[PDB]
């Protein structure tokens, strides 16, 4: 990539999501080259210098997660750690995305409990977050505690991002159904 | 410092005391205040909505009464929740509900004191049922000029937010203002009971006695103004009559058709209340 | 100064009307109201203080207030007549105290019985039992002519409250003339 | 004296919003509170409102209080704002009022000559147009007891006047409008006939068990007289309501007649026109 190269001012433009995006697109264009795509990035690493950008550190997982999904390897727990560590709920946004879209279709344990403590925190951006992140984890394993603590978590909550985190989430981790999962898109339509 | 796209949570009581403190008023402009809680900078949300009363300097930033805000507030502690004021507004019953000039003199009094204070108008003219109507308003800041006028991210809110455009005189405001977008949050439950009350209108009083009102008049006295029908037969259909053989000279159709058209087909429906209804009576005399 | 609400309660029973005390008990408690108002005025601004009529019906006419003039305006023409009542007469005080707005004040009530109750110890107990769950200190001032010592009431006060609680003491009237200010002279200085 | 009360949705959303204020901490008993009517004339009308905080014990089911201070200067504060506002009552969510309520309003008789306490619902459930009227009144009784007072039913109707219409009507969101002469007429056959047999079947399931379980008094009084004037009318023929009959057949006759008219004149335009432009379209372009 020259983009940083040949576009600045445009670059330099970037507030609030754009530095997000920006290095969000850092993963896309990386995609793939799971090798060295790591490594390679550490004059854009997710910094976390703190003049707060955080969105951006935010995205900066985010990239790392568009690249290692499908397969992947330790830099899953990798970014498990930073979801652990640095701050919330900005890391949760790209970070917990780039934890359950690594995961996506392995069918995760842990990562189930873990995004429950990570979805007790009680924000709302994150709730697009966390939501993605379950519902690909548990692609195609029609589970039923997944889908029972995602419907039950929707009252309390006061974010209507949450909601639409978690409707993909319970809509993504039915694939492929067909008229086993009209039980419960009864109950969702009605 | 950070924006991001604004939303605003709204309970039905706000619109309530909104609408009827603006009601009351007409069509001298009233002044009111927006009570709720800061949640955070992205969204925001009014839970409750006091009038303040009206005085002889009119609409001014000097019409807020200090000792009626420390009695309210006092009045407020021994309500259930006492929550912190967040912002003013106040109604425009007589025009297109746009700021004048002292309501951004009272604009940075109250982003002085209050970081946001998100100004709302409503007036009651504009739509009679089926518009949102109201109005909102934010004050952007002037000292901004450094940095670029043209947040926020998340532009869903926004871009239909904008729409209409509302007008020009309006949108001549967009200059130094810009508005916030307002959804209602349910409290279904409530919604659904008040929803039914006004249905009360179209549908029956108690959902009985409107139309065992109608049980009540039930053709009596209804066929009175079934003679005006069958009048409307004869007056509307002999005219009716003469348009087909002029359809025949003109040939055909000048788009048309007249319309004269429907009509008293609702006159048999309402002679389907009288079989209905009157086949009710076997079911009334008999046991 | 100590956070609480003191309800004075003036006791309206037919057997209060008697001039015993002097010139007269409707300004003998007239006097008792003006001494607890007062010294509770010298002793926190935010205390306020209704009263409430313990005979036949139980109403309170002054909502609770800091300020006693209203309190003082009923005093007049009161026209207390009527059987006591006393079960009741504690209860009707504690919702008063409910309905304050500040949750930092303590509830405190302050009543004169000067008549002979047909309470039961069953009552009295269960009210006693209901107050120690309820945390009310009750300070009784007996008035009046009553069952010579007034056990029931001292066996009341005894187990209203316990460990320590510092506290519910009774003040009963001695036997023998005196006028009114030397029977609260009393409880002013010490409760 | 007062007849018929009108109840906009403004003041039993008031109550309602209240039922969350105090029904978040809960518990147990009802929302009071101090209800401003508006009286132009015999009908009354209700526009605005407020709720006091209130506690009732049940030791002592009878004990009750409110804050007059509340009453008074906010009363202040509505009547400064809006001189039409008055206090005309008070209300409370109910279900069902215990023996108690009577005395508020007999507190409250001395601001308004005439208070009616309406009871209210915050859940709707059955059977109908929700809440109550109670106004205050002394009948005394035909057995001439120590007059005692029971409070006598006011009607109340749902209504609004210009804004509080802008409101709601936008806020339905939810079935058809109306629409007038199909569905409309038909579902009201459905619920004001059905909820009017489930209404006197269990009205009339307390008529006999009141006798069988209540009893004093309970019977009497008004159950010889009120159930002599069910049995007023059986009513069944010979012979006029025989007449009535073949008359009401008679009267269907026009409108039937009307509808084959309609039939006719609906079915010569639409169809002579239609294929006029139908066929001229097919052979001209075809
Ligand atoms: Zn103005």
């Amino acid at each position: 990539d020259q983009f940083l190269r040949d576009n600045l001012e445009w670059l330099a433009r970037a507030t609030n999501w754009a530095k997000f995006t920006a290095t969000a697109s850092l993963g896309v264009i990386h995609k793939g080259h799971e090798k060295e795509a790591l490594q390679l990035m550490a004059t854009y690493l997710p910094k976390d210098t703190s003049p707060g950008s955080a969105y951006q550190e935010g995205g900066g997982l985010y990239a790392l997660g568009l690249i290692h999904a499908n397969h992947g390897g330790d830099i899953i727990d990798y970014l498990l750690n930073q979801l652990k560590n640095a701050s919330n709920d900005i890391v949760r946004h790209g970070g917990s995305l780039g934890l359950g879209l690594a995961a996506m279709g392995t069918a995760r344990q842990d990562v189930y409990d873990l995004l429950k403590t990570n979805l007790y925190q009680d924000d709302a951006v994150t709730g697009e977050a966390a939501g993605l992140a379950l519902g690909l984890v548990m692609l195609g394993s029609k589970n039923a505690q997944a889908i029972e603590d995602m419907v039950g978590y929707a009252q309390e909550t006061q974010h209507e991002k949450i909601l639409r985190g978690l409707a993909v989430g319970i809509a993504l981790v039915m694939y492929g159904r067909m008229e086993e999962a009209d039980a419960l898109i009864e109950s969702l339509c009605r | 410092a950070v924006d991001t796209a604004e939303q605003v949570y709204i309970s039905s009581l706000a619109l309530l005391k909104m609408l009827k403190h603006g009601r009351a008023g007409v069509p001298m402009e009233v002044m009111g205040l927006m009570l709720g809680e800061f949640v955070d900078d992205y969204t925001v949300r009014v839970i409750d909505v006091f009038a303040m009363p009206q005085s002889g300097t009119g609409v001014s930033v000097e019409a807020v009464d200090p000792v009626f805000q420390a009695k309210m507030l006092d009045m407020l502690k021994q309500t259930g929740r006492p929550e912190m004021v967040v912002g003013w507004y106040h109604s425009h019953p007589g025009f297109g509900c746009w700021l004048s000039g002292v309501d951004i003199n009272t604009q940075q009094s109250f982003e002085a004191l209050s970081e946001r204070a998100v100004a709302v108008v409503v007036d009651p003219i504009q739509s009679v049922k089926g518009k949102v109507v109201i109005d909102a308003f934010r004050l952007i800041n002037a000292n901004m000029m450094v940095l670029g006028h043209e947040p926020r991210q998340t532009t869903s809110n926004l871009g239909h937010l904008n729409k209409p455009s509302i007008q020009a005189l309006i949108h001549g405001l967009n200059r130094h203002y810009y508005s916030i977008t307002i959804n209602y949050r349910k409290n279904e439950l409530e919604q659904k009971m008040l929803l039914n009350l006004h249905k009360k209108s179209w549908m029956e009083g108690l959902t009985l006695q409107d139309y065992s009102e109608h049980c009540k008049h039930n053709e009596s006295v209804v066929k009175e103004m079934l003679e005006l029908a069958k009048n409307y037969n004869k007056a509307v259909e002999e005219e009716d009559k003469m348009t087909p053989e002029q359809l025949a000279i003109k040939n055909v159709g000048k788009q048309d058709p007249k319309r004269h058209l429907e009509e008293h087909v609702d006159v048999l429906m309402t002679s389907n209340i009288v079989q209905c209804l009157a086949a009710m009576l076997d079911t009334v005399v008999f046991k | 100064m100590v956070l609480e609400s003191t309800m004075v309660c003036v006791d309206n029973s037919e057997y209060m009307r008697n001039g015993d005390f002097l010139p007269t008990r409707l300004q003998a408690q007239q006097d008792a109201v003006n001494i607890v108002c007062h010294s509770k005025t010298r002793s926190n601004p935010e205390n306020n203080v209704g009263l409430i009529t313990l005979a036949n019906d139980c109403e309170v006419l002054t909502t609770l207030t800091p300020d006693t003039g209203r309190i003082l305006s009923k005093l007049h023409t009161v026209q207390p007549k009527g059987k006591i009542t006393f079960c009741t007469g504690i209860r009707v005080a504690h919702l008063a105290l409910k309905h304050r707005q500040g949750k930092n004040h303590k509830m405190r009530i302050i009543a004169f019985v000067g008549s002979p109750v047909e309470d039961n110890e069953k009552d009295l107990v269960k009210l006693a039992k209901r107050l120690k769950k309820e945390k009310v200190n009750v300070d009784i001032i007996n008035f009046g002519e009553e069952e010579v010592n007034t056990e029931k009431l001292t066996a009341f006060v005894n187990t209203l409250n316990g460990k320590d609680g510092t506290g519910s003491h009774l003040v009963t009237v001695p036997p023998g003339p005196s006028l009114a200010d030397a029977l609260i002279s009393s409880p002013i200085l010490a409760g | 004296a007062v007849q018929k009360v009108v109840v906009h949705p403004l003041v039993l959303l008031s109550v309602v919003d209240h039922f969350n204020r105090i029904g978040k901490v809960g518990n147990q008993k009802r929302v009071v509170g101090v209800l401003l009517g508006s009286w132009q004339k015999k009908v009354l009308d209700v526009s605005n409102s407020f709720a006091v905080p209130f506690d009732e014990d049940d030791k002592d089911d009878s004990v009750w209080f409110l804050d007059h201070d509340y009453l008074e200067n906010m009363y202040g504060m509505f009547k400064k704002v809006n001189a039409r506002e008055r206090i005309v009552g008070w209300y409370h969510t109910g279900p069902k009022l215990h023996k108690n309520d009577i005395a508020i309003n007999e507190l409250m008789k001395r601001y308004c000559p005439n208070s009616v306490l309406v009871i209210i619902d915050v859940k709707p459930k059955d059977l109908g147009l929700p809440t109550e009227a109670y106004i205050s009144v002394e009948e005394v009784h035909d057995d001439g007891t120590p007059t005692s007072k029971t409070f006598e039913h006011v009607t109340s109707e749902i209504g609004a006047e210009e804004a509080e219409e802008v409101g709601v009507e936008h806020l339905l969101r939810d079935i058809k409008d109306t629409t007038v002469g199909t569905l409309s007429q038909r579902i009201t056959n459905q619920v004001h006939g059905l909820k009017g047999l489930n209404s006197k079947l269990l009205d009339i399931r307390s008529y006999l068990e009141k006798v069988a379980t209540g009893k004093l008094p309970i019977n009497h009084q008004i159950i010889y007289q009120l159930q002599d004037v069910f049995n007023l009318l059986p009513d069944v023929s010979l012979q006029e309501f025989v007449k009535a009959f073949y008359l009401k057949t008679n009267d269907q006759m026009v409108v039937v007649y009307l509808a084959s008219l309609i039939r006719s004149v609906v079915a010569l335009h639409n169809l002579i026109n239609n294929k006029i432009a139908n066929r001229d379209a097919e052979k001209k372009e075809g």
